[PDB]
């Protein structure tokens, strides 16, 4: 306990280090405003243009020239400006479909990964899933994912099956394994030898099917109780 | 099969409008900046297209490989494993799938830019992917590949699904040959049938539609006198040919303007498209899942990638 | 330093026979970085560190040992 304490700690004082000191890892969040402000600066700056017409300010056409062909010019300008329009229009509609797709990406993160634990493998984060925590950001969320990875490897012999009395054992859950010499059942994801015995494994037929069993002795936890 | 990225392509504004004339682009150059949008827009989406292939397949820390014997308890992996007798690096299948797809050339300011990754560089990730889960089982995707007879990892896979390891473990050979047969079967049956890879043809024929279109454009009247921007400047007096080419722009850009559109809904889908092949990559390949009718009809038990011009194909 | 990729021409850096992780991509899977000399090298890619796992069909490996991460989204 004391010993996953320290890491959980230590992994939230490093990433709270990590985000303090590098200003680089908020991208996917700096783009949509950037994206939004270049494009609502580029319609802004699209006002001042002739599109063809004399000048770029209605003001000084109609307070210079005819109606008759004043007219015409406006007419230019209103076709130029209704365009840029609708060019912004069909932009902001694309972009605004992108970010929903990734808003129903993040509630289902949020559902799952948050509000229970998933088996998903590399969906909320990289090894095996623990849990995950919320944070709020400006126009977004920030997922922190406590999950768990193997550190440490060994090097075993293993074997399918084991013959005893000329039946084949297997093992309940886990894997044999030997240290050279000996043999123990162990679970899959933790080395912890224990004694093999038959509350550990179930029998099922001979073992002369089985390919590459080796036979060793199973212990039995009655006879030494009923002999006193 | 399912895509994963469509032809980097980008087309020049300028060029492409009125290319070679100084009149026409003074004229362009009253419109604001219609000329550079476009090219933003087909920049991203390039970048997209090389962020897809980047984010599908680089999901590997390291470079595995198999050991020189085979030895996997009767299952023979021959038809998906590389050959290295075959010039480049792919496997019988993935010859099958690059024999399979038939089919820049225009220069009138669109041109192609080369994928940031060879095809060589995705055999070989595929290769990697298949090598792990062929020996390491499923553990390497958490952490460290942890070496397991695949006898074994079967085992652990069929426990997955309800069914108790002696089943498989008295009835190894037959398990065995159906594998090998229905391997056979499917490389048999990829050999045969000419339609089995619509799914990507569809999008090449639908750029090349597009571009196509998007060309014979340039020869549209739109109300002017002709569509020889030469013959106009060279035959009327300014006074007109100004008002003549005015036509001729507003037509060529509405068209530009169309293809743009087109281009950004059909790179929004493909980038859906291949966000599904990526999570798909990520739980079927990468482990066993749960998931009804995700990585296949009926229970699950794993899956093979392989590389294919544009997109990638799965063997649940 | 005139080099001749296959996505065009590149003239300031030289090339080189190693490979790295790429820094910044060109294409066709040519990229560059700026070393350290002090110059500007061009290089292919490198996939990653190669590795070939012992597998034999009776060896196992059970990690005895386990550390959290936490990672950000
Ligand atoms: C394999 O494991 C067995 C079980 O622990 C080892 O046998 C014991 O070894 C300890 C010392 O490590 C002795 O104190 C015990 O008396 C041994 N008990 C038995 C029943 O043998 C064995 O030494 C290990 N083998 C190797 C090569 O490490
Ligand atoms: C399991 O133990 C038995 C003996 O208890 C071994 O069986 C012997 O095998 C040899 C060679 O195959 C035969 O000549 C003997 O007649 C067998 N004896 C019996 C009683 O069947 C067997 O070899 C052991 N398992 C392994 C994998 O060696
Ligand atoms: C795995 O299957 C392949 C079939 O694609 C086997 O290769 C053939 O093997 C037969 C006899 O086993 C030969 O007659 C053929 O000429 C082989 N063809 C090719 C293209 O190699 C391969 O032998 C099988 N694997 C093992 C270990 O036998
Ligand atoms: C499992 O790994 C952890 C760290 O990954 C080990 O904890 C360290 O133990 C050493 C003593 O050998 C201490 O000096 C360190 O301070 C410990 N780390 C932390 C973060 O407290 C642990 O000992 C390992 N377990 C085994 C059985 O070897
Ligand atoms: C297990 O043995 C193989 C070959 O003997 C070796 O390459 C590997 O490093 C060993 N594993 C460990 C954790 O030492
Ligand atoms: C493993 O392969 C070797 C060949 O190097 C063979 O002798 C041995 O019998 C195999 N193991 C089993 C359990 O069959
Ligand atoms: C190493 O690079 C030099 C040029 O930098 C080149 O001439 C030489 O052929 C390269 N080495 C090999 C083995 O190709």
């Amino acid at each position: 306990q004391k010993l996953i304490a320290n890491q959980f700690n230590s992994a939230i004082g490093k990433i709270q280090d990590s985000l303090s000191s590098t200003a680089s890892a908020l991208g996917k969040l700096q783009d949509v405003v950037n994206q939004n402000a270049q494009a609502l600066n580029t319609l802004v700056k699209q006002l001042s243009s002739n599109f063809g017409a004399i000048s770029s300010v209605l003001n000084d056409i109609l307070s210079r020239l005819d109606p008759p062909e004043a007219e015409v010019q406006i007419d230019r300008l209103i076709t130029g400006r209704l365009q840029s329009l609708q060019t912004y229009v069909t932009q902001q509609l694309i972009r605004a479909a992108e970010i929903r797709a990734s808003a129903n990406l993040a509630a289902t993160k949020m559902s799952e990964c948050v509000l229970g634990q998933s088996k998903r493998v590399d969906f909320c984060g990289k090894g095996y899933h623990l849990m995950s925590f919320p944070q709020s950001a400006p126009h977004g969320v920030v997922f922190l994912h406590v999950t768990y990875v193997p550190a440490q490897e060994k090097n075993f012999t293993t074997a399918p099956a084991i013959c005893h009395d000329g039946k084949a054992h297997f093992p309940r859950e886990g894997v044999f394994v030997s240290n050279g010499t000996h043999w123990f059942v162990t679970q899959r994801n933790f080395y912890e030898p224990q004694i093999i015995t038959t509350d550990n494994t179930f029998v099922s037929g001979n073992c002369d099917v089985v390919i590459g069993i080796v036979n060793n002795t199973v212990y039995d936890p009655l006879q030494p109780e009923l002999d006193s | 099969i399912l895509p994963v990225s469509m032809t980097k392509t980008s087309v020049d504004c300028t060029m492409y409008i009125c290319g070679d004339s100084t009149e026409c682009s003074n004229l362009l150059l009253q419109y604001g900046s219609f000329c550079t949008q476009l090219n933003r827009a087909l920049t991203g989406i390039a970048v997209e297209q090389d962020k897809n292939t980047q984010e599908v397949f680089a999901q590997v820390k390291q470079i595995y490989k198999t050991p020189p014997i085979k030895d996997f308890g009767g299952f023979n992996f021959s038809q998906i494993l590389p050959d290295p007798s075959k010039p480049s690096k792919r496997s019988f299948i993935e010859d099958l799938l690059f024999n399979k797809v038939t089919l820049a050339q225009k220069f009138n300011g669109l041109t192609v830019l080369p994928p940031l990754l060879t095809d060589e560089m995705i055999a070989q990730y595929t290769s990697a992917l298949l090598a792990g889960t062929i020996t390491s089982g499923w553990t390497f995707g958490a952490g460290a590949a942890l070496q397991i007879p695949f006898a074994m990892q079967m085992a652990y896979r069929f426990n997955g699904i309800g069914v108790t390891q002696n089943v498989l473990y008295e009835n190894q050979k037959l398990i065995a040959n159906q594998f090998n047969s229905a391997i056979g079967k499917i490389q048999d049956s990829l050999s045969s049938t000419a339609s089995a890879l619509g799914k990507l043809q569809d999008v090449v024929n639908q750029n090349a539609q597009a571009l196509n279109t998007l060309v014979k454009q340039l020869s549209s009247n739109f109300g002017a006198i002709s569509s020889v921007l030469n013959d106009i400047l060279s035959r009327l007096d300014p006074p007109e040919a100004e008002v003549q080419i005015d036509r001729l722009i507003t037509g060529r850009l509405q068209s530009l303007q169309t293809y743009v559109t087109q281009q950004l809904i059909r790179a929004a889908e493909i980038r859906a498209s291949a966000n599904l092949a990526a999570t798909k990559m990520s739980e079927c390949v990468l482990g066993q899942s749960k998931r009804v009718d995700f990585c296949g009809k009926g229970y699950h038990l794993m899956s093979f990638p392989q590389s294919a011009p544009h997109g990638v194909v799965f063997l649940h | 330093n005139v080099f001749q990729t296959r996505a065009g021409c590149l003239i300031g850096a030289e090339h080189v026979n190693n490979s790295y992780e790429c820094d910044i991509p060109i294409g066709a899977g040519i990229c560059a970085s700026y070393q350290t000399s002090q110059s500007i090298i061009a290089y292919t890619m490198s996939l990653g560190a190669e590795n070939s796992v012992a597998y034999s069909n009776n060896s196992i490996a059970i990690p005895t040992n386990f550390t959290i991460s936490v990672t950000t989204e």
